[PDB]
């Protein structure tokens, strides 16, 4: 099965550059052209150039002719998308797309890299616990969750029990603090009645700063 | 009373020499005349052979085949005492996979699939059917847009001969021929998605 | 640049009624490099339909493309609640590639009314000098809800953030956090900390309080 898997989110002071990567599996990588795509936050997508690794010939969308450099490692099966001179413009999600021969369209994608361009300096979140109690209890239901708190850049990812709890999970979208930090809370509701032998532990990634922390979220009297 | 026969399936072509014989057996077989038509059934493909496009013997043939000719063209098959009409949808694509995947081969019907069997000696056909005015040079091939050189692989005409088939084998590939046309040189490239299966 | 003009930008419509986008292309697009593709918050772009109107796999038949030239369509039969997304058009015609601005669709239901939580600083946090207190308002519709802050039964202003979840893709409810923050300083000057919720499915506003150091 054809699978694309990106870098991790990244931040990056204005003028510098950045370079996103592209791992490729699942089929043949030279007898493909992989394309990158952005999206721009709350707007919606825009095709920046393609690249076929078998000759290594590039096309660009020339709105990018002087922004982008697209490159590959064969060995690794691995396209590299390199933004220079970056401005608050190119502040964006990146998608890598892969298509093949008689097939002109784009039906795999990767997750998506986050690249934030700031002077700001990158800051790993605190996490703290939202412990279920009385005071979450609704006919039979407790909610809990954790407090995702003062990081920067986004995103945070936050996954619960490692990937094996998703049903009703509510991750909220940030919002800015006054500090120009970012704060998060994700939530969960789950029987009250199996709080004192079921476990909970909320997993926080935050990749620009290297921060992974495994929270486990306990009842209170 | 002329019996209409509609062709299965669409047949493909890059924007380059283009050709496709007005064919059906047994009727062809016998004494008649062809003449094909471009969405038209009352004024017949020009004989002209500085045409871009033009019926050359049983052939239509474009050189070469361009945007905007895509489309139903019929050959109304005359004998004796018996008529046919032939219905074949001829389509166009613009642009070739190992200058950019955009505008290239809409679908990847069979004849642009082929099959190399593993741990065998195998081969890969380069189909080019033209009328006998145009004159096929030699072949070259190509394998993810690099011409193929090896040991393992000899020019056989109009095959290329993979001897002991190995997994690597598989991929993109493209076939390239001079098409001698009239004094002139005309380019042929044909793509071909090849697996193990 | 061949230019996709996508509209309308925001659809919003009930279960079961029909929905309709449509794309015009300022320059003719092959039907068989005519594509649009579903995108959901924070996931990629899944490719929907395409060669205007082949379905991708997954894809119920409810959803059906056509088109031609200039002017392609997407149309949804019966919608469902997983329809709720944003829907791009697309071209693979001629470089460089470009997509329509999107539409947008949201999913009407029946009212229904929040479930409320509230959450106290952990002593973790409060070991680091603040406070935070998180009020919960789960799987509510519609959007509209007032939240307020009461501290000892005074009305609070200028510390508290709200945020509100996408639609829900299975029963197109909304949930919002509450998060009021204090210097622990300030959090230990007061006693009884409280959210009150007033929405739509409520007949009454909804308290949830709770006595500091309990
Ligand atoms: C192209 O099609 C024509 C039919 O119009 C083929 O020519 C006929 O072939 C049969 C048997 O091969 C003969 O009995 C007829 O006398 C031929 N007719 C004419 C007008 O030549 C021809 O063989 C086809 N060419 C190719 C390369 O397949
Ligand atoms: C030929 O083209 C017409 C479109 O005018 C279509 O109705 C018919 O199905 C096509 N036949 C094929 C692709 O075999
Ligand atoms: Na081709």
């Amino acid at each position: 099965q054809v699978q694309l898997v990106q870098s991790g989110a990244e931040v990056k002071k204005p003028g510098a550059s950045v370079k996103v990567s592209c791992k490729a599996s699942g089929y043949s990588f030279t007898s493909s052209w992989i394309h990158w795509v952005k999206q721009a936050p709350g707007q919606g997508l825009e095709w920046m150039g393609e690249i076929n690794p078998g000759n290594v010939r590039t096309n660009y969308n020339e709105n990018f002719r002087n922004k982008v450099t697209m490159t590959v490692d064969t060995s690794i099966s691995t396209a590299y998308m390199e933004l220079s001179r970056l401005r608050s413009d190119d502040t964006a999600v990146y998608y890598c797309t892969v298509v093949f021969y008689g097939e002109p369209y784009f039906p795999y994608w990767g997750q998506g890299t986050l690249v934030t361009v700031s002077s700001a300096s990158t800051k790993g979140p605190s996490v703290f616990p939202l412990a279920p109690s009385s005071k979450s209890t609704s006919g039979g239901t407790a909610a809990l969750g954790c407090l995702v708190k003062d990081y920067f850049p986004e995103p945070v990812t936050v996954s619960w029990n490692s990937g094996a709890l998703t049903s009703g999970v509510h991750t909220f979208p940030a919002v800015l603090q006054s500090s120009g930090l970012y704060s998060l809370s994700s939530v969960v509701t789950v029987p009250s009645s199996s709080l004192g032998t079921q476990t909970y532990i909320c997993n926080v990634n935050h990749k620009p700063s290297n921060t992974k922390v495994d929270k486990r979220v306990e009842p209170k009297s | 009373g002329c019996k209409d026969i509609f062709m299965k399936n669409e047949i493909l072509s890059a924007s380059q020499p283009f050709a496709f014989n007005c064919t059906f057996p047994p009727i062809t077989s016998g004494e008649v005349s062809v003449t094909w038509y471009k969405n038209s059934s009352k004024i017949p493909v020009s004989k002209i052979i500085q045409s871009r496009i033009h019926q050359d013997e049983t052939w239509i043939l474009f050189l070469p085949m361009e945007w905007g000719d895509s489309g139903v063209y019929q050959c109304v098959i005359k004998g004796r005492d018996s008529c046919h009409r032939i219905h074949v949808n001829l389509t166009v694509f613009e642009k070739h996979w190992c200058d950019t995947s955009i505008g290239g081969l809409p679908n990847l019907s069979d004849e642009y699939k082929q099959i190399l069997h593993l741990g065998k000696d195998d081969s890969l056909t380069c189909h080019l059917h033209f009328p006998k005015s145009c004159v096929l040079g030699p072949i070259k091939w190509y394998k993810d847009c690099n011409e193929i050189k090896g040991e393992r692989f000899t020019v056989l005409e109009t095959r290329l001969l993979v001897s002991n088939v190995s997994a690597e084998d598989r991929g993109n590939y493209a076939c390239q021929a001079i098409l001698t046309h009239s004094g002139k040189q005309y380019e042929v490239l044909n793509g071909i998605t090849v697996s193990h299966h | 640049q061949i230019v996709l003009t996508q509209s309308p930008g925001t659809l919003s419509l009930s279960p079961g009624e029909r929905a309709t986008m449509t794309c015009t292309a300022s320059s003719s697009v092959s039907s068989s490099y005519f594509h649009w593709y579903q995108q959901k918050p924070g996931q990629a772009p899944r490719l929907w339909i395409y060669r205007t109107s082949r379905l991708a796999s997954g894809v119920p038949d409810r959803f059906s493309g056509s088109g031609s030239g200039t002017d392609f369509t997407l149309t949804i039969s019966r919608l469902e609640p997983e329809d709720a997304a944003t829907y791009y058009c697309h071209q693979f015609h001629r470089s460089p590639l470009t997509f329509g601005a999107g539409t947008k669709l949201e999913i009407k239901r029946t009212v229904a009314a929040p479930s409320v939580f509230i959450f106290p600083p952990s002593d973790e946090q409060l070991k680091s000098g603040t406070a935070s207190v998180v009020c919960l308002l789960n799987n509510f519709y519609p959007r509209e809800a007032k939240v307020q802050w009461k501290v000892d039964n005074a009305l609070q202003s200028g510390n508290s953030q709200e945020s509100v979840t996408e639609q829900d893709s299975k029963d197109s409810t909304y949930s919002l956090s509450s998060t009021l923050t204090l210097s622990k300083a300030d959090y230990e000057k007061h006693k009884v900390y409280a959210c009150e919720v007033t929405h739509q499915g409520l007949s009454s506003p909804v308290t949830k309080s709770f006595n500091r150091g309990e």
